[PDB]
């Protein structure tokens, strides 16, 4: 189950 | 604060070669020392707070797994628990840092729809963290706390955001992970992420072809939990 | 030494996990607490203590190369200066720390060829790592202190291990690649990883199916430098 | 020009 990656901006 | 001495403008362009560098620690330190200036952040700058820290935390949570998984199967001398308590006591310093941060003062501060849901699912999201490894005694409280964050952006979200806003779709998909593997409600995970999706779609044909890219990312991510999760 | 309350063999055992978890400073803080025990180290140890380091230099060199490269364009305010050189001086620190166990005092107790060869290598790479970003009045004694280290170390090797040995073929892979990107001497680069290259080759009927697969995969690394610089 | 990877125990 993935939360939102937002490791990028 | 150890970056006391830098102008904002400069810790904000060193956050972003940080960034370009994959220097995620440098990254959070700069934006934690351009928060600690005192001004409003801008959406740009919210972006980077969060992706600074997303990324320190992540490679916490992905050691933090590792390990007690191996300290799982010694338990079926004290090295594997004492240095998955040394990781852990790491990641809740993180997430105690960000959390200070946003309780000093950025929430207070945010009046804007779009501040105010980006700190607040921020929030919940920290607090998510730290439920991942609590165990005794407060980890019903801080269960509690991440829904409540959670919860007050939704309801900000619903009633200021139309359903395809990307901060509203993200809150919404990590609410719906919140109660899939934090609080065992997989019906209300499944639900939520649902009735996220179909209203989504329905407001898609208001969007330009960049705003419709940007929702429809997002609106992949609920569809593949539910994949997952049916 | 902050690791100096902990036992050596626990030191090692975390080491391991650290590596398991990917969190190789960690790492590089175990194996450095384990050879200040004063105890030489096994074969298995010399590998814990090389890939803690090489992982963490080898993201301090990426980030270095990234803002480098930044700067370099800009001089086509002073922060991508600034943080280029808080890198650079982060990455010198870690090269001088790896040199000074080296220095004390694994090499001189270091008798055995394996033992010997592979701290030399690790000698001239990390010079190596200095070279890379050293300007001005000692560049040139760096990198003369790297060729001295690889050439005792191939010195060694040539007199002491067969032609296949993995530690040699890697020491002579490092070396031709501190001829072809640091010492201007792309010439004997290419000849040192061809003589490497075909003495090997003519020694793998002697290996075991373990050990034709070890040799092997490091003269692959070599063909690979060969076809890219032919 | 690649030297040995040697991130890997
Ligand atoms: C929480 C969140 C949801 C969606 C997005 N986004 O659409 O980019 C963000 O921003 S980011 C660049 O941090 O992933 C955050
Ligand atoms: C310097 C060097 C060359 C080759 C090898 N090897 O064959 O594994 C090593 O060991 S390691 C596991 O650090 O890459 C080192
Ligand atoms: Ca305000
Ligand atoms: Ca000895
Ligand atoms: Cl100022
Ligand atoms: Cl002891």
């Amino acid at each position: 189950a993935g939360s939102i990656p937002g490791r990028r901006s | 604060g150890a970056m006391g001495s830098m102008e904002r403008a400069s810790l904000i362009q060193k956050a972003k070669l940080a960034e370009q560098a994959e220097r995620y620690e440098d990254m959070a330190a700069f934006m934690k020392g351009a928060v600690e200036k005192g001004e409003e952040l801008s959406c740009e700058e919210r972006n980077l707070l969060s992706v600074a820290y997303k990324n320190v935390v992540g490679g916490q949570r992905a050691a933090w797994r590792v390990l007690s998984s191996i300290e799982q199967k010694s338990n079926e001398g004290p090295e594997v628990r004492e240095y998955r308590e040394k990781v852990e006591t790491e990641l809740q310093g993180v997430c105690d840092t960000v959390l200070g941060l946003l309780d000093s003062h950025l929430i207070k501060e945010a009046g804007d729809a779009e501040s105010r849901v980006f700190y607040l699912k921020m929030k919940g999201d920290y607090y998510r963290y730290l439920a991942e490894v609590a165990t005794g005694d407060d980890k019903k409280r801080i269960i509690d706390s991440a829904r409540s964050a959670y919860q007050e952006a939704m309801d900000i979200s619903k009633k200021e955001m139309p359903p395809t806003n990307p901060i509203r779709l993200g809150l919404a998909l990590n609410f719906s992970v919140f109660h899939y593997e934090i609080a065992n409600s997989p019906e209300e995970a499944i639900s939520l992420a649902k009735t996220t999706f179909d209203e989504a779609m329905a407001d898609l044909h208001t969007l330009s072809e960049d705003s419709y890219k940007d929702s429809t990312l997002i609106m992949q991510l609920l569809r593949d939990n539910l994949t997952l999760w049916t």
